[PDB]
């Protein structure tokens, strides 16, 4: 009933380290968590089997539902609105305006389309980017590309907000004002694993922390830096 | 005396050779009046059907072109072209016949002419030996002058 | 149902690519073209030879001694030959034919062989009209029980030999036509391997917000749907160009001559919505398997 | 420095792309087949007029009294027939022809007398050309019960619709090889657009580090020219086995008829090089003069 | 003579920020030198100005072989020659081999083949990476596909070598054996343009740094922190 996952591998085709070998990880409702992994141990696979994009080797995946190890691959779009993930470059279509990219999930899902102009400046306006939002992205310096990426993974209510680095190219001064932007995300509606690359942001604001070394459990105390 | 009694039947035998290449030039000469007439006959006909498979060869060149696709292109209607077919398949036999037969002709003919070759080569032959026969009688039918000769010098002195 | 959404997407597919689409729009009318052609020949042999095998009749060849006699039929054999092949099912009129009378019209309607055509060259004939010209496989065959006659040709069949220039044409269309269908089908099915990697980023937007496996293929679909309806009817057009053209003008002398059955706006029309019909799932027989086993 | 080390790469783009190598190949293949086989079928259009007459031309037969004896028009009865068809103002000019030129221009017209058939059969000519090809309804029947004329010929009607569905398909072919190659040249561009996106890796990296400029584009033209040949190749042989299977049906029936000239299988060799020179041309020009610009 | 450029400006077609104005940098002889700014200062925009794949909108760049502002497209690759450059995607062909990769810089240059590999296992070891030279990378881990990328360029001598952060795709305790190689290659002789984004490594080793903000130079001192 609760929504975590554990005893999960990967081996692909060469072991080696087969990404994880034996976690019990549990995650609560809306819980504000990191992720201490180095780059040669595999982070990036755990987030892609909360999004069964990629099978399990072992263990079984459960978010909000039922066991999704045997999952059907009809069942598998109706998990996805509830789950919005970010990735480091922005993922941005040049071409289609600020407000386009924004409107672009919740259209493709299939609504009403006068709700969807309803709750645009109602997330527009959370992100703080309320303001040139008829610009080309090209236009928009590279401080706020993360700004419409958020919000774009955030047009409906869903449950988690997993986030593989969504800083990395910026600066310290830069990422201050998105890693306390999910603050309020958390505290209000949803659960977020911002998966962290670096330890300097780390032991700044004083959260939870979930070190992963080579799919081992090194520090999980939930308290603390 | 008997250096002359010795040949006296011999004269009486030496008929059957000049008799038998009498007969068989002959032979030879009564085949000769019909070999060459047989052969004679058999290149007239050609002879006589040279102007005719010419004139039917070169009779297409004054606008006989129908053996093919060639002749719908001269058809004004279906109609006359339905019944076209009729007369064109008979008449594509008459020329293939004609080539035939002059095939056949040129076959009969070159065989004629190598039969009155053979011919001509055996009365050579025949004519050789025949004159052979005649060569020597001059000296062999002279016996009869030497026995008339000796039968008077024949008395044993004198009588 | 937001159909309108759908017809801005493929305008901006067609404006970030257009290079690859305006060869594939050019070669399936081709692809197309090429049957329709070899279908409208086919139905022209098949026309023409239907609307004439209705005057096609059987002949029959005698043999010399009976056809040697007198122009008029009195012996027993003649009329023993005559009387017996009335009563059958196909034969319902036998004109006899004389030999005197194949030396007029075959002088008169044909002004050459005038002096080789030999007099005994043409026998008495028997034309026999049969209502079947089609299914005269019996009629040859039923020639044992008639004697004195020499051969028959397959009584009037120089009519499918007479078109064979265009039978071996119609085949060698299609068959140079499913060249191109080959040819066009592994197109239609690589067109998307290029057209996602121009696309790459909202079609990955789309998949991780969790759009449908049937919907993530319609905007990769329709661009196919709209372009394969566009080939076949400019491949109907440029059919029609050529053919007003081109052929029209070797075949306006076949109005007066009247031995073609022709074509004309109607015959292009009939087969222009089976031509959509094969090509529009032509298309998307090889634009749907691509996407769910290459996508 | 030595050609063996461009071989190893090409290879590993053939193996990386399957389907957008393969169409290349038949695209090419039919654009060069149609092209090949439109020059071979004017080819046959020319080759066949020297067997027959043009549309200026007429033709008429002589009696045996002037053609046979006294064969140089010298005679007072050739003069009195020669130029009383000046006497109209219909001709522009006569020829001189005789029973000494009969049987040199009787091999070309007639491919089955070069054997003995016989000597001193074909009559004299004269043939003359006529400015007025619409008179011919009655310039052939003036001569008709008038000695010192054998027959007449005017086989100038009823050819020129045989010329025109020659030329006609000749023309058609060569519309559809023209707009096939249109589909094609760009289809030639967008090899190597497609192979930049499929291969953005090394090209992106010896730029970088420094490459020269005619070696950027050479794995892009080694391949190129290697298609071109292996396209006309396989039309070439696909020309053939749809001559010798679906098409010799009506062309080997043309020899006895003598409507066609002498066209073999060796006629494709007189266009071979002109086509292998072609192809890469078509192949080269595209293919060279697009990446100008983009590096 | 140094290999330096001054006042240099890049309009593009929408002017805007056009990347800078007016700069008067230099860059001595095998001198260590940083590029600090913010997220939109165009680093990729100064790299492009550097490899002279744009021209300036006003000024002139020198690397002391040329004026490369109005250089022939013919002396380009000749540029090419003395200049190397990373990226974040190491820019990988992920089926030839380690030994392969390397050896793909020198062989398009084209030499008899003892030269090739005359070179490549003395700059290998050099790297650090002693080993694995027979490896596919995509077998091979995330730490070293970053040094085997900056044990390409390696392969001749570069005059002046330049960098777009190797950084950020690379863990702080897997870039301790990569900060430092990057002064192993400075004592050598040759110049990097060490163009970090962060600011925790820029005061670490204490090396010389060009400020930047929005092509504004805060601050230009070539010394200390
Ligand atoms: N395509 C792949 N083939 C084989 N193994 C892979 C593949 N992708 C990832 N892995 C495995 O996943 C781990 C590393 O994952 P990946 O390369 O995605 O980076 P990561 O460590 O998760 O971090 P990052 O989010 O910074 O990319 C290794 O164990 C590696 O073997
Ligand atoms: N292709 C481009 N054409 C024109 N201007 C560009 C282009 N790319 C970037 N810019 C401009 O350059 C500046 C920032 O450049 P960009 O967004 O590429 O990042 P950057 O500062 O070079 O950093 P990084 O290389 O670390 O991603 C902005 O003024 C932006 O408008």
């Amino acid at each position: 009933m609760m929504i975590t996952l554990d005893h999960v591998t990967k081996q692909y085709k060469s072991s080696a380290r087969p990404a994880l070998d034996d976690i019990n990880v549990k995650i609560d409702k809306g819980e504000f968590v990191f992720l201490i992994g180095p780059s040669g141990s595999g982070k990036s696979t755990f987030m892609r089997l909360l999004l069964a994009a990629e099978t399990p080797t072992s263990g079984d995946v459960r978010v909000s539902k039922f066991h999704v190890n045997k999952l059907r691959g009809r069942h598998v779009p109706k998990l996805r609105q509830v789950i919005g993930c970010v990735f480091q470059d922005f993922r941005l279509l040049q071409q289609k305006t600020v407000y386009d990219n924004v409107a672009f999930a919740l259209e493709v899902i299939g609504k009403r389309t006068d709700a969807i102009n309803r709750v645009v400046p109602e997330v527009l306006e959370t992100v703080g980017l309320s303001g040139k939002a008829n610009r080309l992205p090209d236009e928009l310096s590279g401080g706020e590309q993360q700004r419409v990426a958020i919000a774009r993974a955030f047009v409906n209510r869903p449950l988690v907000l997993l986030a593989d680095e969504p800083t990395g190219n910026l600066d310290p001064e830069t990422s201050r004002d998105i890693m306390d932007l999910l603050e309020r995300i958390n505290r209000t509606g949803t659960t977020v694993l911002m998966a962290t690359h670096d330890h300097h942001i780390v032991d700044s604001m004083r959260q939870r922390v979930v070190e992963l070394s080579l799919g081992r459990l090194v520090r999980d105390e939930q308290r603390g830096v | 005396s008997r250096q002359a009694e010795q040949t006296t039947e011999a004269l009486h035998s030496a008929q059957l050779d000049l008799n038998e290449k009498l007969a068989a030039q002959r032979a030879a000469d009564q085949k000769l009046a019909d070999n060459r007439t047989a052969l004679d006959a058999a290149r007239a006909r050609l002879a006589t059907f040279q102007t005719a498979v010419n004139k039917v060869a070169a009779a297409t060149y004054m606008g006989g072109r129908t053996h093919g696709m060639d002749a719908i292109l001269t058809a004004e209607s279906p109609q006359l072209l339905i019944d076209r077919l009729s007369v064109q398949r008979v008449m594509a036999h008459q020329m293939s016949t004609q080539m035939a037969r002059f095939k056949a002709a040129g076959e009969q003919a070159v065989k004629a002419e190598q039969a009155a070759a053979k011919s001509a080569a055996d009365a050579r032959s025949a004519a050789e030996q025949a004159a052979a026969v005649r060569a020597n009688l001059q000296h062999k039918q002279s016996q009869l002058q030497v026995q008339i000769a000796v039968v008077k010098s024949q008395y044993v002195a004198l009588t | 149902m937001r159909f309108g959404f759908l017809l801005n997407e493929v305008l901006t597919g067609f404006r970030r690519n257009v290079t690859m689409t305006i060869a594939m729009i050019l070669t399936t009318a081709i692809s197309v073209g090429l049957f329709g052609g070899g279908m409208l020949v086919v139905r022209l042999a098949d026309s023409s030879r239907a609307i004439y095998l209705d005057r096609v009749e059987s002949q029959v060849f005698l043999t010399e001694d009976v056809s040697a006699n007198d122009s008029s039929c009195d012996t027993t054999a003649c009329k023993a030959l005559r009387e017996k092949i009335e009563t059958r099912s196909d034969v319902k009129a036998v004109r006899f034919l004389n030999r005197q009378q194949a030396y007029d019209d075959a002088i008169r309607k044909f002004p050459q062989f005038k002096d080789v055509a030999g007099k005994d060259s043409f026998p008495a004939s028997f034309i026999v009209k049969l209502e079947n010209p089609e299914q005269h496989k019996d009629f040859d065959t039923a020639m044992k029980g008639q004697p004195g006659v020499l051969d028959v040709l397959n009584q009037k069949e120089l009519i499918d030999r007479l078109f064979a220039v265009l039978d071996g044409l119609s085949n060698a269309a299609f068959a140079v036509a499913l060249v191109q269908a080959i040819g066009a089908i592994l197109l239609i099915a690589n067109m998307v391997q290029v057209a996602a990697y121009t696309r790459r980023t909202e079609i990955g937007i789309m998949r991780l917000v969790g759009a449908s496996r049937w919907y993530t293929q319609l905007p990769f679909l329709v661009e196919a749907m709209l372009a394969a309806t566009m080939g076949v009817g400019i491949a109907v057009a440029g059919l029609m160009v050529v053919r007003a053209l081109f052929l029209e003008n070797a075949l306006n002398q076949f109005y007066q001559a009247n031995l073609i059955a022709k074509v004309d706006y109607a015959d292009i029309l009939f087969i222009t919505p089976w031509l959509l019909l094969l090509g529009v799932a032509m298309s998307g027989l090889t634009a749907y398997l691509t996407l769910r086993l290459y996508v």
